[PDB]
């Protein structure tokens, strides 16, 4: 015909005029060039074209017009259908030694054109995000060596940004799914060292750092792949107790990584930037985070105590941007009130700047908690979610703020918005504020909050007296007794 | 002044943890269920808070069935009434304990909802299954004027100093991540 279905190429390439079956394919791919869907009535036909197209595969490409092949086997690979007619093992070796990314099979390799390395890592990638036999395969056949060094050794060479944009992807599609090849990134390669390299390669960490708030639209989408992939090395590897050699790189990744959080990205991309770059802050050590309280000070925001905090003045307005969403909260502020938390629980003179931005000195309007709009009224009805993580970690961030006392806790919230918090772990009668942070007195209120019978001791302000209009007749609840058992 | 820990439960299913996990503000330990009388229970209180009975979400198909009579969380639900909608508690609060999701967690993989009643109509994730149950447990409550009503999802994991059971936000957003990420 003129637009043909896989089935005329089926009975045209058993006809190899070599010209004429690679005009086939060049009139195949343009037609269904980016169609992420197919029809269902020619199915068996794709998957005959299919077994063809890796007979030609494993038993060896052209010299020349290979990138036409590539194409097809590109094109076809995205059918949800045809995924067991590529799992093999000579197959995606194959498709490794074309993507020069293969341990074995590899000479000292001639200078890659770049069209089928862009097809060929877009063929692995397709291939491990469906045909999981092909993740345990890929997993098995070794391939995170060459990827590796190669996002390594860009700290010198020269390739188009689309080509380590899809080597990232494919790294973070590995690491995404086998526990050993995280595995064996994390610990046996120490790939977070050059990783960190491509991350500083992508930003550009210099003087003047950031009054060009605008970062380039192609290096926000690598370095927001970075972020995946190094968020997805040492999730489930950290080590609470760590050396200097070990926590030495840590600390640098950190004092590179507080330069991420205040830059904006271009387009609409700038929430998605520091919604990934939260969590990568999320998993860091403790004892070495103390870089946020601790940067460079100038002019530009006015400091709390020898320190600027506009980091943390930029937490907080990241959090007021994305606490009004309500569908995904567990994934979206969650690692943003763990991030201020720990930053808090560790060194005094930032909890007062948070302080003063989430607990002014309350004037006890005759609104309740949570009524309100604001940021205290939205996170105490926040910590009713019926989501354990949410509410784990704001009741936590509340209780630190709150420098972690029974009093000028439930002052500030509601026994009855935060008992399941005091239920967790609160209630001990051992009077722990940890010694060291600032025992003040001075909380009595802007407006003189009344006596302690006035305002309600679960909830707040003043409403009225319960009327109870009622004499005699006691003793009704008598049935939970003899059920409860 | 802790004003009103009036705490009650299913005693050995779910409230063992309770009363195992309750030991300028101090408070006492009082009346768990007892047998008093009307002159010691002439005012349980003066119309303050009580913490509510455990609801373990286990006895929701552990039926205490001596005749297949009715699902204990039904009975709850009715001890609730009783409870919640006397008129000596007309100005109050009331703080729910959903307790023991584990094992919620576990049989939402398993035999359905069902079991509670045919009016379930989510589609068997644990999201929808208590925000069910929570919003049953509130519109059993019909007033909400003067009684303003607080429900709590709690884990009763241990909250020790070990990480590992926080993996599931990290299993949350490296699966959205997976979800995120598609085919080009």
């Amino acid at each position: 015909g003129e637009f043909m279905e896989p089935r005329a190429v089926a009975d045209a390439l058993e006809t190899g005029e070599e010209d004429a079956v690679t005009e086939a394919l060049r009139s195949f791919n343009r037609e269904h060039s980016q169609s992420f869907t197919f029809d269902d009535a020619q199915q068996e036909d794709r998957k005959r074209l299919a077994k063809l197209l890796v007979s030609v595969l494993e038993q060896g490409l052209s010299p020349k017009h290979r990138v036409t092949w590539l194409q097809t086997i590109r094109i076809l690979s995205r059918d949800r259908s045809c995924l067991d007619s590529f799992a093999s093992r000579q197959s995606l070796h194959a498709l490794a030694c074309y993507a020069d990314i293969a341990i074995s099979e590899e000479p000292i390799p001639q200078p890659p054109d770049m069209d089928v390395l862009l097809e060929s890592l877009k063929c692995l990638c397709n291939l491990v995000l469906s045909s999981p036999t092909a993740q345990m395969l890929a997993a098995e056949a070794r391939l995170v060596v060459r990827l590796a060094e190669r996002v390594g050794l860009y700290r010198k060479r020269s390739y188009p940004h689309e080509v380590q944009f899809f080597d990232l992807r494919l790294l973070f599609l590995l690491t995404a799914l086998r526990t050993d090849v995280r595995q064996q990134l994390f610990q046996e390669l120490h790939g977070v060292r050059l990783l960190t390299d491509a991350l500083e390669l992508t930003l550009g960490v210099a003087p003047k750092e950031n009054p060009l708030v605008i970062l380039p639209a192609q290096e926000t989408e690598r370095a927001m792949e970075i972020l995946k992939v190094l968020f997805n090395i040492t999730f489930d590897s950290v080590k609470r107790e760590v050396d200097e050699e070990d926590a030495a790189l840590y600390r640098y990744l950190g004092t590179l990584l507080r330069h991420c959080v205040m830059a904006d990205a271009a387009g609409d991309r700038t929430e998605e930037f520091h919604g990934h770059t939260v969590n990568l802050l999320g998993n860091l050590p403790l004892k070495c985070l103390d870089v946020l309280l601790a940067l460079e000070l100038h002019e530009g925001s006015l400091e709390f105590m020898g320190v600027n905090m506009d980091v943390i003045n930029a937490l907080l307005a990241f959090l007021e941007k994305r606490l009004h969403q309500t569908h995904r909260l567990k994934e979206c502020v969650a690692p943003v009130l763990s991030v201020l938390t720990e930053c808090a629980r560790m060194h005094r003179p930032a909890r007062k700047f948070l302080k003063a931005q989430v607990l002014p000195p309350l004037r006890d309007v005759r609104t309740r908690p949570e009524v309100g709009d604001l940021l205290r009224n939205k996170l105490v009805r926040l910590m009713t979610h019926l989501d354990t993580d949410v509410k784990r970690v704001a009741a936590e961030f509340l209780f630190v703020l709150c420098s972690e006392s029974v009093p000028r806790f439930i002052k500030y919230t509601g026994y009855g918005n935060a008992a399941g918090l005091l239920a967790a772990r609160g209630l001990m009668a051992g009077g722990r504020p940890e010694g060291q942070y600032s025992e003040d007195e001075d909380t009595d209120t802007e407006e003189y909050r009344e006596a302690k019978a006035s305002i309600n001791p679960v909830t707040g302000r003043v409403e009225e007296k319960p009327p109870n209009p009622m004499e005699g007749m006691t003793e009704e609840q008598k049935e939970h007794e003899a059920m409860k058992l | 002044r802790e004003v009103k820990l009036l705490l009650l439960g299913a005693g050995e299913s779910g409230k063992s943890t309770i009363v195992k996990q309750m030991k300028d503000l101090h408070f006492k330990m009082f009346d768990v269920g007892g047998r008093s009388e009307r002159k010691k229970w002439i005012h349980c209180f003066e119309g303050v808070t009580a913490i509510i009975f455990c609801v373990a979400l286990s006895d929701y198909d552990l039926v205490l069935a001596e005749d297949e009579e009715m699902n204990r969380m039904h009975e709850s639900m009715k001890l609730f009434d009783s409870i919640c909608n006397n008129k000596w508690f007309t100005d109050t609060s009331i703080i729910l304990f959903l307790n023991k999701k584990d094992l919620f967690e576990e049989k939402i993989k398993k035999s359905p909802l069902t079991i509670c009643y045919p009016e379930y109509a989510g589609s068997n994730t644990y999201e929808e299954a208590a925000a069910y149950i929570q919003c049953q447990f509130e519109d059993l409550n019909k007033r909400k004027d003067t009684k303003e009503i607080y429900t709590h999802f709690t884990c009763a994991t241990d909250t020790k100093n070990v990480q590992f059971v926080f993996d599931a936000v990290t299993d949350v957003i490296i699966k959205n991540n997976l979800k995120d990420c598609g085919l080009f």
